[PDB]
């Protein structure tokens, strides 16, 4: 039903696409009140014929650095038989572009970012902020894209702030301080620190620090481990086809309560 | 960036 008969390519090739967003709640306690990985598979091929496929990843119930899938659902080409029968994920994919499967993970989740907060009321008139930040992963990849919003009072006078790597700019009229940093590598840390004049008033409530990132990795733990692909009738195999990964984590709501 | 693509091999 979803793939034609007929198709021929010159150059038989597959893309795998592992594209997750991390989230996380984190108390000033450094407690994890929640978390949770959303992920998919994106697969582009362009195999000719009708190729039988089966997908590999480091699911704990096949290998027992594995991961814990808590629900996932798949693309209406997947054997759910086999998948409840032997956990195996098998198919003859779409032509093109499709979304292969979307899970969910709470367990053993890599966290990328550490987040550090530090304020100091001093007096009614000034607020101390600093951040540090820590890359929780391998020093050979590179974090990017990385935002951290630190909020700011609604009596804010003036801000001054310096940081270690990147920029930072207060936004009245966000009430927050944004340090941008373009790349970071893993195992490695940086810091803000910020002094805010207060107006004095009569008599804070603060929201939460939040982070953006990207980073070249699956913060769930997921790997790809194979793509096989046999083609019955054109009998070409695995070592026929050029077959490719990548691996895509996103922040989505990281928050850490200061 | 083409660089964030790897290999799979076997």
């Amino acid at each position: 039903g979803w793939r034609r008969e007929g198709i021929k390519y010159r150059r038989n090739e597959l893309f795998l696409d592992v594209l997750e967003s991390v989230n996380l709640l984190m108390s000033p306690q450094g407690q994890v009140l929640s978390a949770h990985v959303s992920g998919r598979v994106v697969m582009k091929s362009y195999l000719s014929g009708m190729p039988e496929c089966k997908f590999g990843m480091n699911d704990k119930i096949v290998i027992e650095q594995s991961i814990a899938i808590d629900d996932c659902t798949f693309h209406q080409c997947v054997r759910l038989s086999k998948f409840d029968s032997e956990r195996s994920i098998s198919f003859i994919p779409p032509d093109g572009e499709f979304e292969l499967m979307r899970y969910r993970t709470t367990k053993d989740i890599i966290l990328p970012f550490r987040v550090i907060p530090l304020v100091r009321e001093v007096g009614r008139t000034k607020l101390e902020v600093k951040v540090v930040i820590k890359s929780n992963f391998k020093p050979s990849l590179l974090a990017q894209k990385i935002e951290v919003r630190i909020p700011t009072p609604l009596n804010t006078s003036g801000v001054q702030v310096i940081c270690m790597k990147g920029k930072a700019k207060y936004k009245a009229s966000e009430n927050a301080i944004v340090w941008k940093i373009k790349r970071m590598a893993g195992m490695k840390e940086s810091q803000i620190s910020a002094e805010i004049e207060l107006l004095p008033t009569n008599d804070w409530a603060r929201p939460p620090i939040s982070m953006n990132f990207e980073v070249p990795f699956a913060p769930s733990g997921l790997k790809v481990r194979y793509l096989k692909v046999f083609e019955p009738k054109l009998n070409y195999s695995d070592h026929d086809v050029i077959k490719w990964v990548r691996y895509i984590g996103r922040s989505g709501i990281y928050e850490t309560r200061c | 960036d083409l660089l964030a693509w790897d290999p799979l091999f076997g």
